[PDB]
RNA sequence: ACCCACUCCCGACCCGGGGAGGUAGUGACGAAAAAUAACAAUACAGGACUCUUUCGAGGCCCUGUAAUUGGAAUGAGUCCACUUUAAAUCCUUUAACGAGGAUCCAUUGGAGGGCAAGUCUGGUGCCAGCAGCCGCGGUAAUUCCAGCUCCAAUAGCGUAUAUUAAAGUUGCUGCAGUUAAAAAGCUCGUAGUUGGAUCU
C-alpha cells in the first residue's frame, strides 16, 4: 500500500501498415511544413482528431433532445471554437467531421511564433522557443507543442531577460565585447 | 538513353530477376 | 558433416577500413534534409546506379 | 441446418463445446500433451550444458552443414539440438560450456533446410553470440 | 540505508511507540514532455518565376558539395548561493566558466518479392553461409562476407515465448456436408427443440 497514483496513458496509435508509400509521402510533408521532428509527432495529433470524430459519431446517433447530446455537444463545440479549429459560425456537430490535422497543427506555439514575425522559417521558431525567447502572458514557455488558445495569439512576445527583448547580451556577445 | 524496362520484363519474366523486372516496369508505369 | 570448415569465408575475405565521413544530421534537421530533398527541389529510385 | 429456437442456447454451447476439440491449436493448447512434450516446459529461453558438436546436413534441394549443438537441459535432464546461427559462431563454444538457448522462430516447428531442430543458441557463458561476433567482447578467462 | 516531519493506529496518554507508513538508493517494466543545431553574405549543380522571339538582365522566391566566410543564440556539463526537507538529494531560481566540424560524433535493423530502399564495386564458388515463406549460393551471386550508397523508426530498435485482432479458418450475428474434409443402411420411439385460423 502507497499513497501513488498508476494512472496514465499512450497518446499515439502506429498504424497498422509499416510501408505504405502513400501515407510515407502524405506525413512527410506535414512533418516538413509544420517543422516536427519524428513521425510520432503527426501520430499524436492525428490520435487526438481521431478521438474527437469517435465522440462526435457517438453522440450523432442519439436523440436530437436528448440531454445528454446537449451537454456534451454544446461542451465540445465550445472547447473546438477555444483554441481557434473550429469557426464561431459553425457550432454545428456535422462540422466537426468536416475539420482537418493541418487545422490542429496551425495552433502549435512553433507554428504561431512564425507566423507573427518573430523567428524568419519555422525551423528558427523551434529553437527560438526552446531556447527560452518567448513568452505568453508574462509566462515563459518552451513547449514547441504548446496549444495557443484564441485569446493568448495577442499576448507571444520575446521575452523579458533575453537578448532579443530587453535583456542582456548572451555570453557569445559579451565575450567578445572583452575580445578587441 | 539507358535500360528499357519493357524489354526487361518481356525478356526476364521467367527468370530470377522476375520480382525486380516487374518493379522497375511498374515504376515506368506509375 | 564434417565440422572443419566453420568461418570460411568470413576469415577468407579481405579486410577493408571504414573511410572516414563527415557526421549526420540528427533529429529534426535529418527530417528536414529529406523534405527538401524529396519534394521541394527534384520514375527511378534514390539508390539508383547509372 | 442449425436449430434457431428462443430455449436454444444449452444446445448452442455444448455444441460448440464439442466442436472446438477438432481444431488441432486449441486442442494443442487445451489438452496438456502438448505442454508435458515440450523440453523447455512452457519458457521461452532455457540453460544448458554442451555435450558434444553436430553437423546437420540441409534437406535437399540444399546441400550444405549446418552447424549444430547437442545441449542438455539444467532443470529438466533432457536432451536437443541447438543450431549456432552465424558464419563461424561454432568457434566460440567448446564442450561442456553452459549456453543459453531459445526457439527458433516457429512454436516448435523446424525452420527451413534445418531437419528436426527447434532451438537455436543465444548466449554462451553469459556471453551474447552478436557481442562476440561483431567483436564487442571476449570468451571469459 | 534515514525518519516518525506527513497519513493514520495504539496506550494510563496534548508529551511515549510504530521496517504500518513516509524519504532517499538500485531501476530502458511501463507511461508523459523534449536536445543533437539556427541565421546572414557569397559562388555555383542549379531550380522555378518576370521581361527581352533569341543572346541576357534578374534584388523576386527556393534547394544543396558548400573540406566557402561570419559573428549571434543556447543548454548538457563544472559550480557560489538561495530555495526544498525531519535532515538532505532532485526539480525550479540565480552569479562565474562552458560550442565549429574527425565535435559536446545516435542507434537498431535492412536494400529479389511480400515490404520502403542498388542486376553498384571487391571476395567466395551447392563450400562458407543467408533464408519466418517463396527461395539465394555449382567462376559475370539484385539475396552470403565487406566497402560505398540508399530507407524504416528513432533515445530507442531487434529476438524468443504466451495471448488478441487478422479468423466469415469455431460461424448467435456468420461457415460448410453431389464431385475439394463431411448426411447415420433404414424406420420406429422417450427426454429436448418447435408448433395452423380464431375472441373490441
Ligand atoms: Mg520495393
Amino acid at each position: 500500500p502507497v499513497a501513488r497514483s498508476w494512472v496514465c496513458r499512450k497518446t499515439y496509435v502506429t498504424p497498422r501498415r509499416p510501408f505504405e508509400k502513400s501515407r510515407l509521402d502524405q506525413e512527410l510533408k506535414l512533418i516538413g511544413e509544420y517543422g516536427l521532428r519524428n513521425k510520432r509527432e503527426v501520430w499524436r495529433v492525428k490520435f487526438t482528431l481521431a478521438k474527437i470524430r469517435k465522440a462526435a459519431r457517438e453522440l450523432l446517433t442519439l436523440d436530437e433532445k436528448d440531454p445528454r447530446r446537449l451537454f456534451e455537444g454544446n461542451a465540445l463545440l465550445r472547447r473546438l471554437v477555444r483554441i481557434g479549429v473550429l469557426d464561431e459560425g459553425k457550432m454545428k456537430l456535422d462540422y466537426i467531421l468536416g475539420l482537418k490535422i493541418e487545422d490542429f497543427l496551425e495552433r502549435r506555439l512553433q507554428t504561431q511564433v512564425f507566423k507573427l514575425g518573430l523567428a524568419k522559417s519555422i525551423h528558427h521558431a523551434r529553437v527560438l522557443i526552446r531556447q527560452r525567447h518567448i513568452r505568453v502572458r508574462k509566462q515563459v514557455v518552451n513547449i514547441p507543442s504548446f496549444i495557443v488558445r484564441l485569446d493568448s495569439q495577442k499576448h507571444i512576445d520575446f521575452s523579458l531577460r533575453s537578448p532579443y527583448g530587453g535583456g542582456r547580451p548572451g555570453r557569445v556577445k559579451r565575450k567578445n565585447a572583452k575580445k578587441g | 538513353l539507358g535500360t528499357d524496362p519493357y524489354e526487361d520484363f518481356q525478356e526476364n519474366w521467367n527468370t530470377k530477376h522476375s520480382s525486380g523486372v516487374t518493379r522497375e516496369l511498374m515504376r515506368e508505369l506509375n | 558433416g564434417s565440422l572443419a570448415r566453420a568461418g570460411k569465408v568470413r576469415g577468407q575475405t579481405p579486410k577493408v577500413a571504414k573511410q572516414e565521413k563527415k557526421k549526420k544530421k540528427t533529429g529534426r534537421a535529418k527530417r528536414r534534409m529529406q523534405y527538401n530533398r524529396r519534394f521541394v527541389n527534384v520514375k527511378k529510385g534514390p539508390n539508383a546506379n547509372s | 441446418g442449425k436449430c434457431r429456437g428462443l430455449r436454444t442456447a444449452r444446445k448452442l454451447r455444448s455444441h460448440r463445446r464439442d466442436q472446438k476439440w477438432h481444431d488441432k491449436q486449441y486442442k494443442k493448447a487445451h489438452l496438456g500433451t502438448a505442454l508435458k512434450a515440450n523440453p523447455f516446459g512452457g519458457a521461452s529461453h532455457a540453460k544448458g550444458i554442451v555435450l558434444e558438436k553436430v553437423g546437420v546436413e540441409a534437406k535437399q534441394p540444399n546441400s550444405a552443414i549446418r552447424k549444430c549443438v547437442r545441449v542438455q537441459l539444467i532443470k529438466n535432464g533432457k536432451k536437443i539440438t541447438a543450431f549456432v546461427p552465424n558464419d563461424g559462431c561454432l568457434n566460440f563454444i567448446e564442450e561442456n560450456d553452459e549456453v543459453l538457448v531459445a526457439g527458433f522462430g516457429r512454436k516448435g516447428h523446424a525452420v527451413g533446410d534445418i531437419p528436426g531442430v527447434r532451438f537455436k543458441v543465444v548466449k554462451v557463458a553469459n556471453v551474447s553470440l552478436l557481442a562476440l561476433y561483431k567483436g564487442k567482447k571476449e570468451r571469459p578467462r
